[PDB]
């Protein structure tokens, strides 16, 4: 299973720094990166950015190398392979042009090749 | 920088090939490639990993194959909910994943 | 006194203007007539048109529609384009001076003749392949030897045709033995040379194996011992 | 185009007769061309020779009509295997843009030729790598055929096999290449790996190990 809540598709306006929740569930968010992608209308989908909740280790792209702030807060465990988790995303220098649809998906598998692939994503946010 | 298929389409029960290639530095033979079926403005689904590797429950029609320079991701037998927008990604292990240009099928 | 010298691609994708070039070394351009000619895998050889000491041309009705023959006089070099390129235009493209022959049967005021144009000397080739796949430079692997003895030079995964090899940059030429390449099934040819030397010439006679792939501007240089 | 087979004794005189016969009086050229070599002009007018090209190659003159033209190349050697074509002119018809047909001529009667198989085991580069090819190189053997064969210890292997069709070395006789890729583990669990060179009725045997 797994579930990934994403926060209110709220609108703001240039200049301005907004912060986007995803609330994880059926799954322990520790074992899995939690990945962060952009789907502008006036370009391709873009990768942002991979977070480890469970060594705090960030990984972004360097279009947004410093402007972006990805954290996330300790899980809580629900039972012995089930937790709850959230992750957060903001940006700097924000501009009317960063405008789409944002989404947050896990990693795929715990080790390997292809550890923190977005895998399992969520029901996405429409911004400015 | 990774140039996907401009478009094509087919038949239900025929078979789609997605074309996904790139220079030196985004493909391939040292980067593995992923392919997402993703309808537009939606929860995007993971299709092939690892240039074949199928991601749990993924119908068998849906194969991945990676050229030396070019990878490929067939669709045989068609069916209806086929009708989406299908991007490609260039990844390695300790990196991030670069998107294509797009595929309409 | 006269030669010629090819010079191309060598990888050309579909739907694009293939160009050649040739130089004349010795002779001047403006003089002679020039002639470019190509042989596919199996097909004959083809004559794909030439040009004039006066520099006019007339084309092959074959490939007439996208072949154009150039020449500049500035120094001694003819260029050639073929657009729309196919699969079936990879060949190997001469280019040799043609010498015009008037041949005459009956009488020269009523017309009585013809032209006839031949080749004499020929360049050397340049082998163009036509394909969507992209260049890769090869991966060279030393193979160290053990009357004689010999020793080798793997040249493995590369793309296209072809690929020079040279022993001590030039200097090793006796016993040499450069071998065809192979067609893998992934599409990427795979050579090998190998060279015959003393035993007693192990030690310690440098022995640098050069290999050079121009579609790729990849030069390498690898050195073998036990 | 088409091509003719034409098969000549070693030391006998060859006659190769035109593909297509004139309407007219006619200009003749004869070229010589093996694959992968740019063509030799041996004959351009109807019987004149360029230099460098021994007298032994002769072409027919056209003196009176109805002659068909034919290249005559007394005391045939191996080396003068090769494709000729025959650039037809003449009066009647129009341009000859086509060099015409290809006749292939094979010299019979020449020595037989055992090869000298040449087999090379990984490189520790290669090996390094995680790949490893086993080369087997066969050379001057004549005639131009051989069948390899790759072994794992006693047990045949063809899985993985890649073999050249044999090529004329400048020394008229023949080279072929064998490439056996495998795995390196498949290099190190097994004992000994052996490439069979068969030619004509005769096999020969050269054998490799990680030693
Ligand atoms: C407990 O549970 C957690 C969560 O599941 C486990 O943490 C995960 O461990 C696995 C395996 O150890 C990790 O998979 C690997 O991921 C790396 C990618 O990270 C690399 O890239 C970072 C950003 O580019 C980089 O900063 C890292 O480099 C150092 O820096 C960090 C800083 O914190 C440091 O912590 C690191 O340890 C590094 O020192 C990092 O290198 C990827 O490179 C790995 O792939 C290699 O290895 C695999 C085989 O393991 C191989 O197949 C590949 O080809 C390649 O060779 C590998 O995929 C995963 O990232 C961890 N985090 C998650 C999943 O969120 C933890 O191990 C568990 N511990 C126990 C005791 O159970
Ligand atoms: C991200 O936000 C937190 C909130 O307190 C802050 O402490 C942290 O420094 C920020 N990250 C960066 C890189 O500024
Ligand atoms: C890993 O195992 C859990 C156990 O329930 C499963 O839910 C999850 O889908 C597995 N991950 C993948 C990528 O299949």
């Amino acid at each position: 299973q797994g579930q990934l809540v994403q926060s209110g598709a709220t609108t703001t306006k240039p200049g301005s720094s907004v912060k986007i929740s995803c609330k994880t569930s059926g799954y322990r968010f520790n074992f899995y990166h939690i990945n962060w992608i952009r789907q502008t209308a006036g370009r391709g989908p873009e990768w942002m950015g991979w977070i480890s909740p469970y060594s705090g280790d960030k990984n972004l792209a360097p279009a947004f190398q410093d402007r972006v702030n990805m954290t996330t807060d300790t899980e809580v465990p629900v039972t012995s392979f089930t937790s709850t988790g959230a992750a957060y995303m903001e940006i700097r220098n924000l501009t009317s042009d960063d405008t789409g649809t944002y989404f947050c998906a896990k990693g795929l598998l715990r080790d390997g090749s292809s550890t923190w692939l977005p895998y399992l994503w969520g029901q996405g946010t429409l911004l400015t | 920088v990774l140039t996907q298929s401009a478009s094509v389409s087919g038949s239900l029960g025929q078979s789609v090939t997605i074309s996904c290639t790139g220079p030196n530095s985004v493909c391939c033979s040292h980067k593995s490639i992923s392919w997402y079926q993703w309808p537009p403005g939606r929860a995007p689904t993971l299709i092939i990993y690892e240039d074949n590797e199928r991601a749990p429950g993924i119908s068998p029609r849906f194969s991945g194959y990676k050229s030396y320079w070019s990878a490929y991701l067939t669709i045989s037998d068609l069916r209806p909910e086929d009708e989406t927008t299908y991007y490609c990604c260039s990844y390695t292990h300790n990196s991030g994943c670069v998107f294509g240009t797009g595929t309409k099928v | 006194q006269v030669q010629l010298q090819e010079s191309g691609p060598g990888l050309v994708k579909p739907s694009e203007t293939l160009s050649l070039t040739c130089t004349v070394s010795g002779g001047s351009i403006s003089n002679y007539y020039w002639s470019w000619i190509r042989q596919s895998p199996g097909k004959g050889l083809e004559w794909i048109g030439y040009i004039s000491d006066s520099e006019s041309t007339n084309y092959n009705p074959s490939l007439k529609s996208r072949v154009i023959i150039s020449v500049d006089t500035s120094k001694n070099q003819l260029s050639l384009k073929l657009n729309s390129v196919t699969a079936a235009d990879s060949a190997i493209y001469y280019c040799a001076r043609a010498q015009q022959g008037k041949r005459i049967y009956g009488m020269v005021s009523f017309g009585e003749f013809f032209y006839y144009y031949y080749m004499d000397v020929w360049g050397k080739g340049t082998t163009v392949t036509v394909s969507s796949a992209s260049t890769k430079g090869p991966s060279v692997f030393p193979l160290a030897p053990s009357g004689t003895a010999a020793l080798g030079c793997l040249v493995k995964d590369y793309f296209p045709e072809p690929v020079t090899v040279s022993w001590n940059s030039g200097a090793l030429t006796s016993g040499v033995h450069t071998f065809p390449a192979v067609l893998q099934s992934s599409g990427l040819y795979s050579l090998s040379s190998v060279v015959t030397v003393p035993s007693s010439s192990l030690g310690t006679q440098t022995y640098i194996c050069n290999v050079n792939h121009k579609p790729s501007n990849t030069k390498v240089d690898k050195k073998v011992e036990p | 185009s088409y091509v003719r087979p034409l098969s000549v004794a070693l030391g006998e005189t060859a006659s190769i007769s035109c593909g297509r016969q004139a309407l007219g009086s006619r200009a003749v050229q004869w070229y010589q061309h093996r694959p992968g070599q740019a063509p030799i002009l041996l004959i351009y007018n109807n019987q004149d020779r360029p230099s460098g090209i021994p007298e032994r190659f002769s072409g027919t003159p056209d003196i009176n009509f109805g002659t068909r033209a034919t290249l005559t190349i007394s005391g045939v050697e191996a080396g003068d295997e090769a494709d000729y074509y025959c650039h037809m002119w003449d009066s009647r018809s129009g341009f000859s843009w086509s060099f015409g047909g290809a006749t292939r001529l094979t010299v019979l009667g020449q020595p037989k030729a055992a090869p000298s198989v040449t087999l090379f085991p990984p490189s520790s580069e290669e090996l390094q790598a995680n790949k490893a090819t086993l080369v087997c190189l066969i050379s001057d053997f004549y005639p131009g055929a051989v069948t390899v064969a790759w072994k794992a210890d006693s047990s045949p292997v063809k899985a993985g096999v890649e073999t050249t069709t044999p090529s004329k070395q400048s020394n008229n006789k023949y080279a072929a290449s064998s490439y056996l890729s495998l795995t390196p583990m498949q290099w190190k669990m097994h004992k000994s790996y052996s490439c069979q060179v068969t030619h004509e009725g005769s096999t020969v045997e050269k054998t490799v190990a990680p030693t």
